């Protein structure tokens, strides 16, 4: 639900590194669990044990991605002393992308991940700053 | 009013046109047999309609004028070249076989349309059934490859799974030495080159793979050369037998409506004869296809629809 | 392997046809000499004679809708007036400051 | 196949076209006059 | 404006009702007549514009482009007459129909009072070119080339539609006159930055900007001669015209936004000029030269000064004419040799002297020899860039030197040396090809007598 | 000519886009046609809508 | 909204989940559909009777009739599938695939 | 001197069950040309 | 089947759709859906074979589940408010259940899995009917209650449908599955504007229906269901291939074709409501549909594929039956962009 979003967003950007990391870990774990549920439903690989192994692997990968992103972004915001700057989200986002590359153990996915997650995180920060709506209400 | 759903709704029922005489009949015999004479005789005595055996240019006789078209515009194959060089490198043998099978399919559709539209029966030579005997002989003699017979089997299945088998099959049996003597007496120089192995393989295929299979769903009259000379006994056997084992008694008015819609619209009849499977004997390149199609379009009465050709002499074009 | 080593029935690649062989003085427009010659004539006439010459002359003698000599005369009369009256030629302000209401800062 | 110009269908087509054109012109004239009457132009 | 549009539309029924052996003559004659009508538009005023109606206007920026577009069609027909000899009448009529539709779309694009109409026609030009490339193309890579050409353009231009509808929702109008008169500054904001990017990238991808120029060599090499002519002459200038029209609302954001694109173009002209030095294909070399010229035009438009705009307009016209002539010469060689490789046919000056003269004049014009309008635009843009920054002169000089180098390399490799011995099918040049080259080259030397006609609205 | 233009510029936009789209197409279209998995996914989807959008 | 309505809604949810599982035996799928319509009948009847809305006493009958007609249609389809393959197993319907 | 046109080898790319064949889908076969698949009387012993 | 029975069944399908469209009572809408489902199955199973039976049973299962969910939503709405009229839904839970049921009926993602297989199993005429007429009733019901829909869920399933259609159309060689994925993508486009304007939804529905009718009628005319079978059409009837290529270009949203109208208007309307990101993603994703349309056009008309010898007989025969309105549908799906402001008629 939106409870995880509220718990993550209520924390200030430049403080409480551990709280932000924990919230990011929870969000990543939820996303990984949903992806694992879809993967199990659409593709039952061989058995119950291999399926739960797949679920655990996906969940841990997503949770690690979220934790690294949150920790790196919050530390960058704290150290640089310039909050509300998309560069911090860029750096943290593709620290998470590099951790994805390390987990999957291939350099190309790591570089692609840094590109396409740093840009995504910077875009999200820009949208928060400028008030962009993804799901706009019907104004007119 | 062309036949369709509206005609079936209002008045058109073809079950009332059946008068126990329809009885589609097919006559099968080995090369240079007396079957053509025998088939013709049966048609005249029973009052049915005779269908001469379909050749390379059978389809040419039913569209436009009855005159045949050029070989490169119709068939792209010749029987004389098959007799002269059965192992020709340009794949003429299987092209001939496939074109002849398609011609037989079109002729069978035409005969079925006539029978279902008028009620008058028809008499046919070698039909889509038993056309495989030439394929089997050609394969056993090494004239064609195995992929060719696989393609023939696929096309034959997909096409012939949609028609009713003949009521009565009439076979004239002639020994191979006698038929070779008849070939020698015929005088055709190209037909002289037929080997005895080819005829024996043909003959083996007819008895072994065709007679019992049609015995299980049709009525068979195996006849020899001497006893086929008199058609009176043949006709008497024709009326004496009653068909009660085939699918024909199981049909009704709705199945007849479906089959009548199928037999007309010949483009649907010939739909699966050009399946996109690429065998070098029958596949044609883009440039040659374009050139031949452009030449065909340049034929006098073939650029437009049959009634829209001023060059032939069609008038009132601007109001049709 | 009794395969014919032929993938399909294809026409051979045709050889390029020379326009000069069957018709010298070919002009490179068409294989039919009459249509060829008339195509050459119409192309040469309607391009060189009509467009390239008449349109060039038309563009050369276009009237001054861009108003160059008009600007020359206006500038000449203004400089005559200003030199004679002691005015210092061109003025730094394009608009008279009397008609601009600046906003008071009071900082 | 072998067909003569079907005069029944040609006649019906031409009659439908002419009837549609005349009805359209009459409708347009009525609309113009009734518009003028409502807004008091003429 | 309809006095040009209606005859172009009537070109279609005339073509489709022509005799089987009279399509080319009629099309050429009526296209030349249409071009003569277009000449009247050149008369322009120093004031606002030639506002014909609510839908169309003309300007001294649009007038030379319209004249070039109308003039190009007879040349394309002349070039296409040869290789379509063995084609059926219906398909030749379809080819002529594609060319006429492309001309009509370009003509309506260049007038286009309203920006959504401009976008609609600017995208409508994409279909006939794609059909020409992927239908009447010789090689098997024409399909991939057409896919690249379609998808680069569409990916670039899809955000432009969103930007335009947003701009109309906010401002209330997309008519260019109201946009110009009611212009307001853009605040330095992330939303404004992305709006600037969406407004700019669609025209950048079609210039082509360096790094986004991959589609151009494929499309130019795989297209038939008429397609190459139109792509090199007119279709590349659509991006420049759009940038010139749309940079009025991007101020003062453009002052710092332009740097990434300025650096890309300034280094990419050097890169593509150096690429031209090592090329085994004539068409690829000409395409990369086009890329260099259009990169320098991008620099001119981004600098956004009056001299920049005048130089950009002059260079656009001159490059269109020169690239069309070079492609035509390459096609004349190809139709004899059927190879499209520089090193195969050598020493053609001995066999074809007049065509060698045409080659020399085309290379000199591409080399920007004074007082050709190519050098007029080149020098105006160089001076404007020097005023922008004195350090640009190094890159501009390097580009000039490399340009002269590969132009004379292309001339010497094909025209000089010893003829290839085993090639014996090199027939004398036809009158059609010579007339094509003459009609390409004479307008350039006539326009250098009246440079004010191609210097744009800021003259 | 080679390293930048024919390799890396080609790798960045077009080849990457083609590879990603082809992989996503393979993932989406690789379904065995068993209604078991389809309606299991429908059940999973229905539960998510109830608990995540309200 | 008291506990009886919650129990009936829970029964409907259980029947829907059992339908969406598909261990095997399409007959069980039809059984789950009929359990769903039975739960719908019960809960709608309770709502209608509680509020004394006289004119909707028709609606449960209409629902029952239409759902039983749908049940007959599904049974016919199952019979045709079984005559095609010899069994009503779900996994035999894999000829058409995404 | 001739415009290239697709041949059998090129045309065979579009003849499979799906585009972009994979290991899992390698065994998939196209549907039959007509959408018909092959179809692939009890006794009673009334004794005493 | 008997032509009388077929006509009666088609009339029953149409009358069920009209009953859904004209009624104001929820029970009558449910009855219309049930009648349409009941009369739809024999139309799909008209040509009896195992594939059609499997498609029919899949369709029956999906539609029965959707109808049960819709009935449950109606009953919950009645429970929380004694109302039978189709208006504001009055309940958050009831609305969610109803939206999923209508999405399952329409085939929106993630409930899209049945559309490609049902389309592949049935013939081309049944596919035409299923992909054109069977969208009117659920879309009309969604339009009537558009003020109640949660925009987040509607937009999520719309974007999912667009992405799924774009990705799944890339992998197909069968024409019917291509048309099914195209239908899924177009449905996703249609439902992304319901929260903002229903007139745009109806305009998109009309344009898509015209284009789909043109495409299916062209495919029926040249009796091909695979890419390679359609690659043989140029050797007999090149005009059909050229018209098909123009229609495919129109279906890809390329201006100035008719298919550019719905996407243009939907983007403009969504931008009026301060929505920017979603139209950009939607156009980017529709690029994939355009790509596989271009692949089909390449295989069909822009190049000439090898032919077979037996086409010479087909050269001699003409189609016995000519489909009326095929010319009108092609023109309407190709050349109606200049008539865009006519959408104010509340089409
Ligand atoms: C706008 C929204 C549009 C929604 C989408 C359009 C729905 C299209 C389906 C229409 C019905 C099927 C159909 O017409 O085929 C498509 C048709 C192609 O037909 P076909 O594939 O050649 O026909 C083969 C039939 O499937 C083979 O059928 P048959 O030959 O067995 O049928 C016999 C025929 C002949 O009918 C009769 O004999 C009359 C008998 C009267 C019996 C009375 C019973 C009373 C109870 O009856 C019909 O064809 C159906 C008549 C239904 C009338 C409904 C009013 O093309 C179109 O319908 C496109 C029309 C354009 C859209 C609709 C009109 C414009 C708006
Ligand atoms: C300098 C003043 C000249 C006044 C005389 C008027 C000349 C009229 C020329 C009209 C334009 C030429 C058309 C181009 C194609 C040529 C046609 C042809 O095939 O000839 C066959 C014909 C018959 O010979 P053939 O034996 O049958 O053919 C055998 C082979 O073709 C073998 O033939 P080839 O080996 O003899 O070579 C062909 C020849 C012809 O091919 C060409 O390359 C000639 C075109 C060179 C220009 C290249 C573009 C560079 C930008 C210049 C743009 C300015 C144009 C001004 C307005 C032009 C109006 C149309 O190429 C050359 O001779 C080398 C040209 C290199 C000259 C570099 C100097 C250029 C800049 C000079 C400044 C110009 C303005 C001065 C401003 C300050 C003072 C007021 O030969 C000739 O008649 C040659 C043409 C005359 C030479 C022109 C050289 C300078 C004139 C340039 C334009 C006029 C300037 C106006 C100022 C007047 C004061
Ligand atoms: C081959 C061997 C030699 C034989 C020839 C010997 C003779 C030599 C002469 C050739 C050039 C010598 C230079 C002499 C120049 C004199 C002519 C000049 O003065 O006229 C120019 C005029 O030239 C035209 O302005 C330019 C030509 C028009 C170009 C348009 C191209 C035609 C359309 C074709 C399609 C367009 C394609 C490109 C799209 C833009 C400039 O005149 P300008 O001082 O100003 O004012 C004109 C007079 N006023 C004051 C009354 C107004
Ligand atoms: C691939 C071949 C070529 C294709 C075309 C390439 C051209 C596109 C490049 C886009 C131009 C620049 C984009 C934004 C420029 C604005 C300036 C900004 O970036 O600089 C600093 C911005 O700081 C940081 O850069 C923040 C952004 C960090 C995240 C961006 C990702 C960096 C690399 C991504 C490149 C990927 C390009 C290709 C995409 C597929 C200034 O600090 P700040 O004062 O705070 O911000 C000022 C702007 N304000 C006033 C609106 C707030
Ligand atoms: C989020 C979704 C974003 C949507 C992006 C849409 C991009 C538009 C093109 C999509 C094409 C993807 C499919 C594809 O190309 O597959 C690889 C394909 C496989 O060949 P097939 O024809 O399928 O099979 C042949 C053997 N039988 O390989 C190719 O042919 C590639 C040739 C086409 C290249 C096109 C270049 C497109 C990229 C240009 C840059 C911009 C792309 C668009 C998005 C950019 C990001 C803003
Ligand atoms: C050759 C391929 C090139 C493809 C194009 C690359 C650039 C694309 C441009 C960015 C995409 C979005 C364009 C924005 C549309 C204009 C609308 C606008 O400017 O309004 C902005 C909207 O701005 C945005 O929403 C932008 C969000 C971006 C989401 C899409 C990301 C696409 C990729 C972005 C990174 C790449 C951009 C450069 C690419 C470089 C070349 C490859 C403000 O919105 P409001 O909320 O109404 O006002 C704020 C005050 N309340
Ligand atoms: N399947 C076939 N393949 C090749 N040729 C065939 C085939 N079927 C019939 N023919 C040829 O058709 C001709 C007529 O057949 P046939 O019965 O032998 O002579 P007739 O019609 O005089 O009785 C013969 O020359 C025969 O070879």
């Amino acid at each position: 639900a939106k409870t995880l979003l509220h718990k993550y967003s209520d924390i200030p950007e430049g403080t409480e590194c551990h709280r932000k990391a924990y919230a990011s870990t929870s969000i990543g774990g939820a996303t990984g669990l949903i992806v694992s549920a879809y993967s199990i439903a659409l593709k039952p690989p061989a058995s119950f044990l291999e399926g739960v192994a797949r679920t655990g692997r996906y969940t841990f990968t997503s949770a690690a991605i979220g934790a690294i992103f949150g920790l790196t972004s919050c530390i960058s915001a704290q150290v640089r002393e310039k909050p509300d700057d998309p560069l911090n989200y860029f750096i943290g986002g593709c620290a998470g992308g590099l951790t994805l590359g390390a987990r999957t153990r291939s350099y190309g996915i790591g570089a692609a991940a840094c590109a396409y997650m740093g840009l995504t995180a910077a875009l999200v920060k820009m949208g928060q700053l400028e008030g962009w709506q993804v799901f706009a209400e019907p104004k007119v | 009013l062309q036949y369709g759903p509206l005609a079936f709704v209002l008045g058109e029922r073809t079950t009332r046109k059946l008068t126990e005489t329809s009885k589609v009949i097919t006559v099968d015999g080995n090369i240079c047999s007396g079957k053509g004479r025998l088939a013709r005789e049966i048609a005249e005595k029973l009052g049915l309609r005779h269908f001469p055996e379909a050749g390379i240019h059978y389809a040419d006789s039913t569209t436009g004028d009855g005159k045949p078209l050029d070989v490169q515009l119709s068939g792209n194959c010749s029987l004389e070249k098959f007799y002269d060089d059965p192992k020709s490198n340009d794949g003429n043998s299987y092209r001939l076989q496939s074109w002849l099978y398609a011609s037989r399919l079109l002729q069978y559709a035409d005969a079925l349309e006539h029978l279902l539209s008028t009620g008058q029966g028809v008499v046919l030579e070698r039909s889509i059934y038993s056309d495989f005997v030439f394929l089997e002989a050609m394969y056993r003699q090494g004239f064609i490859r195995k992929q060719c017979v696989e393609h023939y089997n696929e096309v034959k299945k997909v096409t012939a799974c949609e028609y009713l088998p003949p009521h009565v099959v009439v076979y004239v049996d002639v020994p191979v030495p006698e038929i070779q003597s008849r070939i020698q007496k015929k005088g055709n120089p190209h037909e002289m080159k037929i080997t005895a192995a080819y005829l024996q393989d043909i003959e083996n295929a007819y008895k072994k793979t065709f007679l019992p299979e049609m015995s299980e769903k049709c009525e068979v009259l195996q006849y020899s050369a001497r006893e086929a000379e008199d058609a009176e006994k043949v006709v008497e056997d024709i009326e004496y037998l009653k068909c009660d084992k085939g699918p024909w008694p199981d049909q009704d008015d709705r199945t007849f409506h479906r089959l009548r819609m199928l037999v007309q619209n010949k483009l649907e009849v010939l739909n699966y004869t050009t399946i996109p499977v690429y065998l070098p004997e029958i596949t044609i390149g883009a440039h040659q296809s374009d050139r031949v199609f452009q030449k065909f379009t340049e034929l006098p009465g073939r650029k437009y629809s049959p009634g829209y050709n001023e060059d032939v002499g069609d008038k009132w074009i601007w109001l049709k | 392997p009794p395969e014919p080593t032929i993938r399909l029935q294809e026409d051979p690649d045709p050889e390029d046809e020379n326009l000069y062989e069957k018709n010298p003085d070919s002009h490179g427009y068409d294989k039919d000499p009459i249509v060829d010659l008339w195509n050459m004539r119409v192309v040469f006439f309607f391009g060189f004679s009509i467009v390239l010459v008449l349109g060039s002359t038309f563009v050369a003698y276009l009237p001054d809708y861009r108003m160059q000599e008009w600007a020359r005369r206006e500038a000449e009369r203004l400089v005559k007036y200003r030199e004679a009256n002691g005015l210092p030629l061109m003025e730094s302000n394009c608009f008279d400051p009397n008609k601009i209401q600046l906003p008071e800062d009071e900082d | 196949p072998h067909g003569s110009p079907d005069w029944l269908k040609v006649g019906l087509t031409l009659g439908t076209s002419v009837f549609l054109w005349i009805y359209l012109i009459k409708q347009h004239k009525e609309d113009v006059l009734e518009y003028k009457r409502r807004n008091g132009l003429e | 404006m309809l006095k040009i549009i209606i005859p172009t539309t009537m070109l279609l029924p005339m073509t489709w009702m022509s005799k089987h052996n009279m399509i080319w003559i009629n099309a050429t004659v009526h296209s030349l007549l249409i071009s003569l009508i277009s000449l009247s538009l050149l008369n322009q005023l120093g004031e606002n514009s030639l506002n014909f109606s609510l839908t169309f206007f003309s300007d001294s920026l649009s007038a030379p482009l319209l004249v070039l577009t109308t003039w190009l069609l007879p040349l394309m027909l002349m070039a296409s007459q040869s290789h379509l000899s063995k084609e059926t009448t219906t398909r030749k009529k379809l080819y002529i129909t594609m060319l006429i539709l492309l001309q009509l779309f370009l003509i309506m694009t260049f007038t286009a009072t309203e920006l959504i109409l401009f976008y609609i026609l600017f995208e409508a030009t994409l279909v006939p070119t794609l059909i020409i490339i992927t239908r009447w193309g010789n090689q098997t890579e024409r399909l991939n080339a057409g896919l690249y050409f379609l998808f680069y353009t569409l990916a670039g231009s899809l955000p432009l539609l969103v930007a335009l509808v947003y701009i109309q929702n906010t401002t209330g109008s997309l008519n260019f006159l109201i946009i110009h008169y009611w212009s307001h500054p853009l605040s330095n904001s992330w939303s404004n930055i992305f709006m600037w990017l969406a407004c700019i990238m669609a025209f950048m991808v079609k210039m082509p900007l360096y790094g986004l120029h991959l589609w151009l060599p494929k499309a130019h090499v795989e297209a038939p001669i008429a397609g190459s002519m139109v792509l090199a002459a007119v279709l590349l200038k659509l991006g420049g015209y759009g940038m010139m029209r749309i940079t009025t609302i991007l101020n003062p954001l453009t002052n710092y936004m332009a740097y990434p694109f300025l650096m890309l173009s300034m280094w990419g002209m050097i890169m593509t000029s150096s690429i031209c030095l090592r090329q085994t294909d004539l068409k690829s070399l000409i395409a990369y030269s086009s890329v260099s010229h259009m990169a320098l035009v991008i620099v001119a438009i981004m600098i956004q000064t009056p001299w920049s705009f005048m130089g950009a307009t002059a260079l656009m016209i001159a490059h269109g004419l020169t690239s069309s002539m070079l492609f035509c010469l390459a096609n004349t060689n190809y139709e004899r040799v059927h190879s499209r490789t520089m090193i195969l046919a050598r020493g053609l000056q001995t066999l074809l002297p007049l065509m060698a003269t045409w080659w020399l004049v085309a290379s000199l014009t591409n080399l920007a020899l004074p007082p050709s309008i190519n050098l007029i635009g080149e020098l105006f843009i160089i001076t404007a860039s020097f005023s922008w920054s004195n350090i640009t002169i190094i890159l501009m000089g390097m580009n000039m030197m490399i340009t002269a180098l590969y132009s004379l390399y292309m001339l010497i490799t094909t025209q000089r040396g010893k003829y290839t011995h085993h090639i014996n099918n090199i027939k004398p040049s036809f009158t059609r090809e010579n007339a094509l080259m003459a009609l390409h080259i004479l307008p350039l030397l006539l326009l250098t007598l009246n440079p004010k006609m191609i210097l744009g609205p800021l003259y | 000519s080679s390293l930048l233009d024919l390799i890396w510029l080609e790798t960045i936009l077009p080849k990457t886009t083609s590879f990603i789209q082809m992989k996503m197409s393979i993932m989406v279209s690789n379904q065995k046609g068993l209604i078991k998995l389809y309606f299991l996914s429908f059940l999973i989807t229905i539960m998510i809508s109830m608990t995540l959008f309200n | 909204m008291p506990l009886v309505y919650m129990n009936i809604i829970m029964a409907f949810a259980i029947a829907l989940a059992g339908l969406l599982m598909y261990r095997s035996h399409l007959m069980s799928s039809l059984l789950c559909l009929e359990g769903m319509m039975l739960s719908l009948f019960i809960m709608s009847t309770l709502i209608i009777l509680n509020t004394h809305f006289t004119l909707a006493n028709m609606m449960p009958i209409i629902l029952l009739v239409f759902a039983a007609c749908e049940a007959a249609l599904g049974l016919s389809l199952l019979v045709m599938v079984s005559n095609t393959y010899g069994t009503d197993y779900v996994q035999n319907l894999n000829l058409l695939q995404c | 001197a001739r415009q290239w046109q697709p041949d059998v080898e090129w045309a065979e790319q579009f003849g499979g069950a799906v585009m972009y064949p994979t290991k899992e889908t390698a065994h998939w076969k196209p549907p039959p040309w007509n959408d018909v698949d092959p179809p692939k009387n009890l006794t009673l012993n009334f004794g005493p | 089947m008997n032509p009388i029975i077929y006509t009666t069944l088609i009339m029953t399908v149409m009358s069920g759709t009209m009953l859904v469209m004209i009624s104001s009572h929820w029970l009558l809408i449910w009855i219309g859906f049930e009648m349409n489902l009941l009369a739809m199955i024999p139309v799909l199973m008209k040509n009896f074979n195992p594939r059609a039976t499997e498609a029919a049973t899949k369709y029956f299962l999906t539609q029965a589940t959707a109808s049960m969910m819709l009935m449950m939503a109606i009953i919950i709405n009645l429970l929380y408010s004694g109302q039978w009229t189709i208006t504001k839904m009055f309940n958050p839970v009831a609305m969610t259940m109803m939206t999923m049921a209508l999405a399952m009926k329409l085939g929106l993602s993630p409930f899209h899995f049945w559309v490609p297989e049902v389309t592949q199993g049935i013939s081309l005429q049944a596919g035409l009917l299923l992909l054109t007429w069977q969208k009117l009733a659920p879309l009309s019901v969604l339009c009537q209650i558009s003020q109640s829909i949660n925009p987040n869920l509607m937009l999520t399933m719309a974007m999912l449908s667009i992405l799924i259609g774009g990705w799944g159309g890339l992998n197909q060689t069968q024409l019917r599955k291509i048309m099914a994925y195209s239908s899924i993508a177009h449905m996703g486009w249609m439902t992304a504007v319901l929260p903002y304007n229903t007139t745009m939804t109806i305009l998109n529905l009309l344009i898509y229906i015209t284009m789909t009718l043109a495409m299916f009628m062209l495919l029926i005319h040249s009796s091909a269901t695979t890419t390679l079978s359609l690659s043989h059409t140029w050797n007999k009837m090149p005009v059909i291939t050229s018209l098909m290529m123009v229609t495919l270009l129109s279906m890809g949203g390329l201006p100035p074709l008719s298919g550019f109208m719905p996407k243009w208007m939907i983007i403009q309307e969504m931008t009026k409501n301060e929505s920017i990101i979603m139209p950009t993603l939607m156009a980017m994703t529709a690029l994939l549909n355009l790509y596989f349309y271009m692949r089909l056009a390449y295989s069909s008309s822009l190049t000439m594929f090898p032919s077979t010898n037996n086409m010479k007989m087909k050269w001699q025969f003409e189609h016995t039956k000519q489909m009326k309105l095929l010319p009108t549908m092609i023109v309407l799906s190709t050349l109606v962009l200049p008539m865009t402001p006519a959408l104010s008629s509340l089409n």
